[PDB]
């Protein structure tokens, strides 16, 4: 009973992610700041359609597809993961620019600037994932990866090379050190305004708290254990790694439901 | 003619091309509507922008104001040679000027010069300028008094509304005699503007104009506010008072008018409505940053409110 | 003194008594045997974009192919309905515009607004440069409508309870009309251009005479302001759209109101009315973001056009009765067929 | 002043006019609509082959 019902659970998560992202994308398809949300929704839909069904069969059981197919999947995983995270920093920067500098907000950002920014960030995200996979330069030299590299039906991930650290540094460490400062400045600006109101005559805390906490709780353990396991002498089990990776994947299912709260987005 | 479609396509292109350039300019401007009662100071504030922010029949017009003021005072007394005749010049009639209608600029002309005269215009009066490379667009609809105000639905997209009131006119009737004193007439206009169907998301900047005349009226013992406003007897100075450098009597009078305007605003204001009271003198005060500093608050508050933060 | 006011009541009572005698039978009973029109449904054919702000004015051309629109961004664009291609874009001296027109010969376009001045532009000129021809500036208060009797005469209706018949060549008022106690908001010329009406803000409408310059009749059946008016194609009746939910149809010969159009759910106002080619359908705009289609002889709603994201402020029907154009406040025009 | 005097003189002009019964006006309107209902493209839809906008 338990294996097949958990499979029912994976199927349910997949249907849900696909329906939500697709509906939001269709209603949006329009503001200067909605292009980033559309990109996030498109990346979420692509990841949900391409990664979870493929990983479900491997988690349940032998990898039927070929070596090239497995390489493509384990390469697109990084591209999908790093594409959604990098957009949140852009959204935070845009909000900070809009609030802190009201008059220059119209002049600073335009459709062409948004297109250039989105193209640059997508190119940066894509260059990190597919290039090492095609080059095969990141392959580990340990005695445990030889079996996986030799068997076309066995799939596993291992990288003791520095690449894992950079992957994290440029996937997850860079966005948060900026987002924390951005939202702290936004909160400070909001706190000044109420005080001014008092002389003439907290939902903000809750919304900033949820916005931070969702992605923080979803993604911090994964990028913690990812750095931890390489340095340590196998102190982390592979199953726990897969479970934490899936828990991190869950974030994209609910991220479009966070934003778009305003009715009839 | 294949050519006929080609030319038309070419003509649509030039027109569509300009409308792209015009869109950027239009979206980066701020429009400020002026409202007030009769003889308040809406025109003078606009002139203050043309004298410092940006950039002759005045001589004849100035003489006409002096001529009209000369006959008004002497008429109520019963109830080159032409200028010299009125020069010799009745003083007690000018002292009791609240019992009839008389122009404020009568004393100065008879005894900032170009901006002290009064001129009445029916057409819309407009002004454009820049202060910090940010476009601003100030205009005054004006005209003779209208009690329907059916054009107010047009101004449904302005950034803010500037309101000007005369704070030294609490003992004078307006137009037809026996009516309510001018200060009460301004209050009734404020309620209609504040509780308006179309203007449900527009902020109001309140200018309490003509402060210099208020100080001298209270200093003299001519008229007391308690007579016209009975509720002034029980009024007390608010604890959160920060008077500039003033006598306690003058400071109390300044606020009682201000807090009396506020109780209308706070009653029906549940979000998307703010009032910013200021104490200004139109002719003398030299800084236009008051509008600039305020206009940066409506935007930010609007953005902050946007996104659910506040 | 008081005797004149005493006689005013007697004359006022005399008019009502005369109208009560002529009410032989209501129009509802006589047309009870006419088969209903049914259900009328139309789909958007063309959408015209290119305006930066809300729109108040719109008028077709004699050829029923070109139309002109006005908006408060400072532009007066002329479209080509068949192929959706702009032809002209005239910048304006003032940013506040409330009306526009189109000459019968297509050689002129009129405009006006809060600037108290009516402006006339030239289209067919040497070197292809549109320039202001004349500037009619004698009024006080804003303007509401402009109509072209010919290339030399234009009728305006300012906001000081007056109307005038101008003259472009001399730029002076030939005649002026008085009698309204409230702001005038609309007018519509007769098919023979011999009479016209005007819906004021005092819940009344009159029937002026172009030549004699005197009032002829007065209908006072409404209860609020009046925003629109239009003649029947026959030329002996007109329909009125007031601030309340009701719209009424008056008759010149019988000098009485004939029918009333209202619905329980509708509690909004009306901003524009117009008829069809044969005078069988009475379209009418509304403030609740759509346009309804009534029936002239049955008072039965027979369709709704709700493809707009903002209130409808203008409406018109081509001279051949092939399309209906409805502007709105979201800077979008539409063509229905 | 004499505003009332002007008003009453105007009202006397409209007091004496020729009026007809409502039945005749309704019959005229119904006859006109019935006669001209043939060429009403909005009322009776025209085929798409003869529609300039389709
Ligand atoms: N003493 C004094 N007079 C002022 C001040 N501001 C405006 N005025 C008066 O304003 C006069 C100029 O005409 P205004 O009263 O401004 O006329 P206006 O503002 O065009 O009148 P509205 O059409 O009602 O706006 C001056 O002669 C002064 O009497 C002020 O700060 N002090
Ligand atoms: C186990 N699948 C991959 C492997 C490593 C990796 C992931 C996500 C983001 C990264 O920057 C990574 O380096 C995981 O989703």
């Amino acid at each position: 009973v338990w294996v097949v019902g958990m499979g029912i659970v994976m199927s349910l998560i997949v249907l849900a992610i696909v329906f939500g992202n697709v509906l939001v994308i269709t209603a949006i398809a329009q503001t200067v700041t909605n292009y980033f949300i559309t990109s996030l929704a498109c990346a979420d839909l692509v990841m949900g359609l391409a990664v979870v069904p493929f990983g479900a069969a491997h988690i349940l059981t032998t990898w039927t597809f070929g070596n090239f197919w497995c390489e493509f999947w384990t390469s697109i995983d990084v591209l999908c993961v790093t594409a959604s995270i990098e957009t949140l920093c852009v959204i935070a920067v845009d909000r900070y620019f809009a609030i802190t500098s009201p008059f220059k907000y119209q002049s600073l950002l335009t459709k062409n600037k948004a297109r250039v920014i989105i193209l640059m960030v997508w190119i940066v995200s894509g260059l990190t994932s597919f290039l090492p996979i095609q080059m095969h330069w990141y392959r580990a030299t340990h005695q445990e990866a030889i079996n996986c590299y030799a068997e076309e039906t066995c799939c596993d991930f291992f990288t003791n090379q520095a690449y894992a650290i950079a992957s994290s540094i440029v996937s997850f460490y860079v966005p948060l050190v900026i987002m924390v400062f951005v939202y702290s400045r936004v909160f400070q600006e909001a706190k000044r305004q109420l005080q001014k109101i008092d002389k003439s005559e907290h939902k903000a805390l809750k919304t900033l708290g949820i916005i931070m906490g969702t992605f923080t709780l979803c993604w911090l353990p994964f990028f913690i254990v990812n750095i931890v396991h390489v340095i340590q002498d196998n102190l982390i089990r592979k199953e726990v790694y897969i479970l934490l990776n899936w828990i991190g994947y869950v974030n994209s299912g609910f991220n479009p439901l966070i934003y778009c709260r305003s009715p009839d987005f | 003619q294949r050519n006929e479609e080609k030319a038309q396509r070419e003509a649509n292109k030039k027109i569509e091309k300009q409308l792209q350039k015009d869109k950027q300019v239009y979206r980066a401007t701020h429009r400020l509507l002026l409202l007030g009662a009769g003889e308040s100071g809406k025109s003078t504030i606009v002139k203050q922008m043309r004298i410092l922010h940006v950039n002759a029949t005045k001589v004849q017009d100035i003489k006409n104001n002096l001529k009209e003021a000369i006959e008004t005072i002497v008429a109520a007394m019963s109830n080159p040679e032409f200028y010299e005749h009125a020069k010799a010049l009745v003083r007690a009639c000018y002292e009791r000027s609240n019992e009839y209608q008389l122009i404020d600029c009568a004393q100065y002309f008879l005894d900032q010069d170009l901006l002290r005269c009064r001129v009445l215009t029916s057409g819309i009066f407009e002004t454009k300028f820049q202060v910090d490379k940010v476009n601003f667009h100030m205009f005054d609809v004006g005209g003779q008094r209208d009690e329907r105000r059916k054009w107010i639905q047009c101004f449904n997209d302005v950034t803010a509304i500037i309101f000007v009131v005369a704070s030294s006119s609490y003992n004078m009737v307006i137009r037809e005699d026996n009516q309510t004193n001018r200060l009460q007439e301004a209050l009734n206009l404020f309620k209609s503007i504040w509780n308006n169907r179309w203007l449900r998301t527009i902020s109001v900047i309140l200018f309490l104009n003509k402060q210099d005349l208020l100080a001298e009226k209270v200093l003299a013992g001519k008229s007391k506010i308690e007579d016209y406003f009975p509720e002034f007897a029980r009024y007390t100075t608010p604890e959160d008072a920060t008077p500039e450098p003033e006598d306690p009597r003058v400071t109390r009078a300044k606020y009682f008018i201000r807090d009396e305007f506020l109780r209308i605003s706070t009653a029906s204001g549940d979000g998307r409505h703010y009032c910013y009271p200021h104490f200004t003198c139109a002719v003398d005060t030299e800084n236009i940053r008051r509008v600039f500093n305020d206009c940066r608050d409506i935007i930010q508050r609007m953005h902050l409110r946007q996104y659910e933060l506040l | 003194l008081d005797q004149l006011r005493q006689e005013a009541e007697q004359l006022k009572n005399q008019i009502r008594d005369a109208r009560k005698a002529c009410a032989d039978a209501t129009l509802s009973q006589i047309t009870n045997n006419i088969d209903p029109v049914g259900r009328i449904q139309m789909r958007t054919r063309r959408t015209l974009r290119g305006h930066l702000a809300k729109i108040y004015a719109m008028h077709w051309g004699t050829d029923s192919r070109l139309l002109v629109s006005a908006s408060q961004d400072g532009k007066l664009i002329i479209w080509d309905s068949y192929t959706t291609n702009k032809v002209h874009a005239i910048p304006l001296r003032s940013s506040w515009v409330m009306t526009c027109a189109y000459a019968p010969s297509g050689n002129y376009v009129a405009c006006g607004g809060l600037d108290n001045i009516c402006s006339i532009y030239n289209l067919k000129t040497r070197e292809g440069n549109v320039r202001v021809s004349r500037e009619l500036a004698g009024h006080t208060g804003y303007l509401s409508c402009c109509r072209f009797l010919d290339d030399n005469q234009i009728v305006t209706s300012s906001g000081d309870t007056t109307c005038a018949l101008w003259d472009i060549e001399t730029g002076q008022q030939t005649t002026t009309f008085t009698g309204h106690t409230g702001d005038v908001m609309s007018l519509s010329l007769a098919p023979d251009t011999r009479l016209f009406v005007s819906g004021a803000c005092d819940a009344s409408a009159k029937l002026w005479d172009v030549r004699e310059g005197m009032c002829r009749q007065t209908f006072t059946g409404h209860e609020s302001d009046i925003n629109a008016i239009c003649f029947f194609p026959n030329g002996n009746a007109f329909a009125t759209g007031s601030d309340d939910a009701t719209c009424r149809l008056f008759d010149l010969r019988a000098d009485q109101e004939l029918m009333t159009y209202s619905h329980d759910n509708i509690i909004c106002g009306i901003t524009s009315v117009s008829f069809s080619k044969s005078g069988r359908l009475l379209l009418a705009g509304y403030d609740d973001f759509n346009c309804n289609v009534w029936d002239a002889l049955k008072a039965d709603r027979a369709g709704v056009l709700a493809g707009h994201d903002n209130r409808v402020s203008c409406l018109g029907v081509t001279d051949d009765g092939m399309a209906v154009a409805t502007g709105s406040w979201d800077s979008f025009l539409k063509i229905w067929n | 002043i004499a505003q009332a005097r002007k008003l009453v003189e105007q009202l006397k002009m409209e007091a004496n006019i020729d009026r007809i019964k409502v039945s005749k006006a309704a019959a005229d309107l119904m006859a006109y609509c019935e006669a001209h209902a043939k060429e009403d493209p909005l009322l009776t839809p025209v085929p798409a082959s003869e529609n300039p906008f389709r």
